[PDB]
């Protein structure tokens, strides 16, 4: 599932025989390292690419799995609010203030 | 049951220190590890405990993968950050109860370590100078302490300290970096313990290979070889062809690896080479890094100035041996401590203590920051947030007063783990920090440590035991940010 | 939780020293071992019952460990082991409830072991060694009580001929001493009298065709893992061998007719199909040396082995009797019989005596066995225990108090009773001087050690005690079990 996320970040066309397989039939990257953090995990760090088109990677950490899930939920709400400042362009004043005003 | 999810976290991490709580310090009881397959290990520190022990409750997960983030982090420490976790959940625990909302206790908790973290940086001791022998000693002599060498031991302690000291080396940043195997071991016989001494190189103890090298050379240029020299049916027999060959280049003093020759005693005495065997392979490295220099196969055709250099190599009569003093290297970190007595089997515990002192004093004379161990930096933490909750002022103060209130369990454990009553020391230390503030005079009372040979409370700036700087401040902070993460964990019911 | 894991642990201990504690002496009583399939069976070695039993206790395995380690160090022993632990960890027991830390414990035991160790040395009475008189008397004391009653005299004679045949004089004064490198041929056939001794290695392997000249005034053996082929088209090994001129040549495999022709005019006899566990008692009777890289072959690979070869066929037998080797550290010593029934207990009896003589050249010293001597330390640590202070004192006194349980039951696996004996042996033992009386074995009767004439080595002994401190010691410094089961 992750193979065509893959191919739209790294840009490494598909292949699926050796008859057209080529260096350029992929996707080239400046770096590609693996290290290890605390002993209980690798992960691998290919740092850098020629082309790294509209994608980021945050190595989300946290206490448990859990936490480490509400890490992401806070980077995503964040993301959705950026783009709902994209779509839509009106602004207020948050912190509670526009529910009381709005209840009174 | 369970009536909340804060109990039972609290619970397990109380289970998950009480566990490891015994095992702190050097006089902790060892932990028995069963396993499925029935393969146990015994172990007296929290990191071999934590690494392989069976957890199971989530919140015990999270605790023990702090810990070894911390272990990762600085290394010591793990069992201390363990309990003052487990300490201060169970005290915020206490203090929800008491009806506090757990946001207020996290920005407390915040305030605490940051203010706990900066007056450790403001009352430390900057002992770990040039200056600071007597307390270096006098720590060397405490963990020597307890052994049959006493009578003789403040030689060693004197001699270890400013042996590292000349054997530091330097590195590419400046500051010092002392490499443990740069001393070797080296055992000897005859003479009792009493009567061993320091040696500014190493001496490896083998055959005479020769009579006329002299004790210092000018040039020194070590064309290391591991082949023997012998004649067999750039040279097909390697015995003449390359040595002389690179004595045109200017190899004065070769140290052959390889075997003796029959012929080479007269090369031997025209230039001045040594041909040694049954070199310990460490030692080898080390003496090639000492040396500055590789180490060479064969010379088949570099040869200019990276051969290595032995200056002086004093050949005489040392312990009733011939030992090769190969010293004053180009680079100062050849050299070894000799171990007298009968033999090495008996003396293997005086061989480990002196490795563990070494290590000790090594690790004292980096991070120059330090502070005193034995539990004075907690009671003088204690000490400290008491004042200051009070003078915040704000709503946290309960908070910081149960944050400066955990921070005194690690006293108790060990002084517990000393057979000693626990209340008893640690109130003893805290009345003895007391008047390190309140009375402005005695600013020279901040270091009552905890000799746990006696478990009375002791100078311990004088006495020795100390600790990185930078060790408990990641300490606190670990435990700090574990005990707000736990802490900000109650979405469940049970 | 808490303390009660280390009374669990200590009560588990009790109770597995306690179901082999009357199986020492020469008046064992003999247990049963019944098996959930309706068998039985007939044992008395204390050792063989635990290791048929299982228990399931983690703090039994670690003994169940320390004991078979014992045996298999320094040989007899393990029984009086094994009742020291249980009863020092038991008599423990009563200091642990007293709510003293396990520490203050341990460092007591640690310098009553201390103690213990000097005063052995203190009364151990000396021994010569190679004294054909008085050791035949400890053969007769010590070495008898098995099944080599009768048959003492093979015994003796092996054992005296075959000390001086693998000592290495690595640091000292052939102190250094094994007893697997001698070569020892069990094979039946013929009468148990044939059994010999031989300044050499043999070899139960040997070339199908010996129609040729296996023997040289000089063998110079030199170990080689490769086998040699017909040609290159390997040969190259052929003129390899050719440029040192060697006479032997060992390799793990066989060599063909040709290659035979080949290897002799390469001027070396070919042994083929050798074993490892009989090559290396090979390189360490010869002092071989084995090498294959070009580069580094020199006049060092070949060095001379054997001094005097044959090979000789005994019961239709490919023997290979190398003899009056260069180094007599791997030499042979035979061994025949009709059947083999006892010669392996014969054997085994031997290697003690063999750690016998080893600990003789470490320390002449011989302990007076049959509570002799464990009265004599126990008297020496209860009076030098009145000048001790502190808590500490308690349990140097209790160690002592524990430590005589070895004539405690000789006395009670002999239907005398264990308490008038012992109070008349403690008793006289402290007015005594130097006297030092160790209760016999058999009729349970108090008499002079001297006069019964029964001792052990100082290492053995010395060993014993301190393994049965090292476990007290280890089970009392366990605060805790918990990882899972
Ligand atoms: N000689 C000593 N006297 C008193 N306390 C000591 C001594 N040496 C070490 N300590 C204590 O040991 C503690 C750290 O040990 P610990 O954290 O158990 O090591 P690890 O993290 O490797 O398990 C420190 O707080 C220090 O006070
Ligand atoms: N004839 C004897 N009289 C008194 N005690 C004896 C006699 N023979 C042996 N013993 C006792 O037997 C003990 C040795 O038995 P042990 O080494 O435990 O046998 P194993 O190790 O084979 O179980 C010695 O301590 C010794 O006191």
């Amino acid at each position: 599932e992750d193979i065509e996320f893959i191919c739209k970040t790294i840009g490494t066309k598909p292949v699926a025989h050796i008859d057209q397989f080529t260096a350029d039939m992929l996707g080239s990257a400046e770096l590609a390292e693996e290290v290890n953090l605390n002993g209980s995990g690798k992960l691998l760090k290919i740092t850098g690419c020629a082309s790294p088109g509209k994608t980021v990677t945050i190595v989300v950490r946290g206490s448990n799995k859990l936490v480490i899930e509400e890490a992401e939920r806070s980077i995503h709400d964040a993301l959705c609010v950026i783009r709902c400042l994209v779509k839509k362009r009106a602004l207020i004043a948050g912190g509670g203030a526009p529910e009381i005003e709005l209840a009174l | 049951t369970g009536e909340t999810i804060r109990s039972q976290n609290v619970m397990a991490a109380a289970s998950i220190a009480n566990i490891v709580k015994s095992s702190l310090g050097p006089v902790g009881l060892d932990k028995m590890l069963v396993d499925d397959i029935g393969d146990v290990t015994i172990t007296n520190d929290g990191a071999t405990i934590l690494k392989l022990l069976e957890v199971e409750h989530p919140a015990a997960k999270v605790l023990c993968e702090l810990a070894d983030l911390q272990d990762k982090e600085v290394g010591d420490g793990t069992t201390s950050v363990v309990i003052i976790a487990a300490e201060l959940l169970k005290n915020a625990d206490e203090l929800v109860k008491q009806k506090i909302h757990p946001t207020s206790v996290i920005s407390g908790y915040r305030l605490a370590c940051k203010e706990a973290v900066r007056y450790i940086n403001e009352n430390l001791i900057v002992n770990t100078d040039e200056l600071g022998r007597d307390c270096l000693i006098n720590a060397a002599k405490t963990s020597m302490s307890s052994k049959i060498i006493g009578i003789n031991g403040d030689f060693f302690a004197n001699m270890v300290v400013d042996a590292v000291l000349a054997i530091k080396y330097t590195d590419i940043r400046g500051q010092p970096r002392y490499p443990v195997n740069s001393v070797n071991i080296l055992k000897a016989h005859g003479r009792s313990q009493m009567e061993s001494m320091l040696i500014s190189g190493y001496a490896l103890n083998c055959v005479v290979g020769s009579q006329g090298m002299p004790k210092r050379i000018v040039n020194a240029k070590i064309a290391c070889l591991d082949f023997s020299l012998q004649k067999t049916k750039r040279e097909s027999d390697i015995t003449k062809e390359r040595i002389q060959k690179i004595l045109a280049t200017g190899a004065n003093v070769i140290l052959t690896t390889g075997g003796i020759d029959d012929m080479c005693l007269k090369y031997f005495v025209e230039a001045g080479a040594m041909a040694v065997r049954r070199v310990l392979k460490r030692d080898l490295k080390r003496i090639a890094k000492a040396s500055g220099a590789t180490i060479l196969s064969t010379l088949a055709n570099f040869e200019a100035a990276m051969l290595g250099q032995a200056e002086e190599v004093v050949q005489e009569r040392i312990c009733d041996d011939e030992l090769i003093l190969i010293k004053n290297t180009k680079a100062r970190t050849s050299a070894s401590i000799i171990l007298r007595g009968a033999n090495d089997f008996m003396c293997d515990e005086m061989e480990r203590s002196l490795h563990d002192a070494l290590c000790v004093v090594k690790r004292v004379l980096e991070s120059k920051s330090v502070v005193p161990g034995g539990g004075a930096v907690e009671a003088a933490l204690s000490i400290y947030l008491e004042n200051y909750a009070t003078s915040m002022g704000s709503r946290e103060q309960l908070a910081i007063a149960e944050f400066a209130r955990s921070l005194l369990v690690i006293p108790n454990t060990l002084a517990v783990n000393a057979a000693q009553d626990s209340t008893d020391l640690v109130a003893k230390l805290r009345a003895f920090h007391n008047e390190a503030q309140v009375n402005p005079e005695r600013k020279n009372l901040k270091w009552i440590g905890l000799d746990l040979s006696n478990g009375k409370p002791r100078d311990n700036k004088q006495a020795g035991v100390f600790e990185p700087t930078i060790v408990k401040v990641k300490s606190l902070k670990f435990a700090t940010e574990a005990a707000i993460t736990i802490l900000r964990i109650d979405d469940l019911i049970k | 939780s808490g303390r009660k894991v280390q009374s669990g642990n200590i009560n588990a201990a009790k109770t597995i020293a306690d179901i082999i504690r009357t199986c020492l002496g020469p008046k064992s009583m003999m247990k049963m071992l019944l098996d959930p399939m309706g068998g039985i069976v007939m044992t008395n070695d204390g050792n063989a019952i635990l290791r048929e039993i299982q228990v399931q206790h983690p703090a039994a395995k670690s003994m169940i460990e320390i004991s078979r380690t014992q045996d298999e160090e320094v040989g007899d022993g393990t029984t009086s082991v094994i009742i020291l632990a249980g009863e020092m960890l038991s008599v423990a027991e009563h200091f642990l409830e007293q709510q003293m830390h396990p520490t203050v414990v341990i460092s007591a035991y640690r310098k009553a072991l201390d103690d213990m160790i000097s005063t052995l040395k203190k009364i151990s009475i000396p021994v010569d060694i190679s004294d054909s008189d008085m050791m035949l008397n400890i053969i007769n004391s010590s070495i008898t009580t098995k099944a080599i009653s009768r048959w003492s005299s093979l015994a003796c004679n092996i054992a005296l001929d075959a000390v001086k045949m693998v000592q290495f004089e690595e640091n000292g004064r052939k102190e250094i001493d094994i007893k697997k490198y001698a070569r020892v041929e069990k094979i039946p056939g013929g009468i148990i009298e044939d059994s010999c001794v031989l300044r050499g290695v043999m070899i139960n392997k040997d070339v199908t065709h010996p129609r040729m000249r296996r023997y040289i005034k000089n063998p110079r053996i030199v170990l080689l893992d490769s086998s040699l082929e017909y040609k290159k088209g390997i040969q190259q090994l052929c003129e390899d061998i050719i440029q040192l001129k060697p006479d032997v040549v060992i390799t793990e495999k066989g060599i063909s007719d040709l290659a035979q022709h080949y290897l002799m005019r390469a001027n070396i006899t070919a042994i083929r199909r050798v074993r490892k566990t009989d090559n290396n008692r090979i390189a360490r009777a010869c002092g071989a040396r084995i090498v294959s890289r070009p580069e580094e072959l020199r006049e060092d690979d070949v060095g001379t082995g054997a001094g005097l070869l044959e090979i000789k066929k005994i019961g239709d037998e490919y023997f290979t009797f190398i003899t009056d080797c260069k180094d007599p550290k791997a030499c042979t010593i035979l061994l025949r019989g009709a059947s083999k029934e006892i010669l392996s207990e014969v054997e085994r009896n031997l290697q003690d005596a063999m750690q016998v003589c080893r600990n003789v050249l470490l320390d002449p010293q011989l302990v007076p066995g049959g509570g002799a001597s464990e009265m004599a330390v126990a008297h020496a640590l209860t009076e030098k225990s009145k000048a001790m202070t502190g808590v500490e004192q308690w349990p140097y006194r209790a160690v002592a108090q524990a430590l005589e349980v070895i004539p405690r039951t000789l006395i009670q696996n002999c239907g005398a009773s264990t308490i008038r004996l012992l109070t008349s042996l403690r008793a006289k033992h402290t007015q005594e001087n130097c006297e030092t009386w160790g209760v016999n074995g058999e009729t349970g009767t108090l008499v002079d050690m001297k006069e019964l004439g029964i001792w052990e080595p100082l290492a053995v002994k010395l060993q014993t005690y301190k393994t049965a401190v090292e476990t007290a010691v280890l089970l009392l410094r366990i605060d805790d079990i918990v990882s899972g089961h």
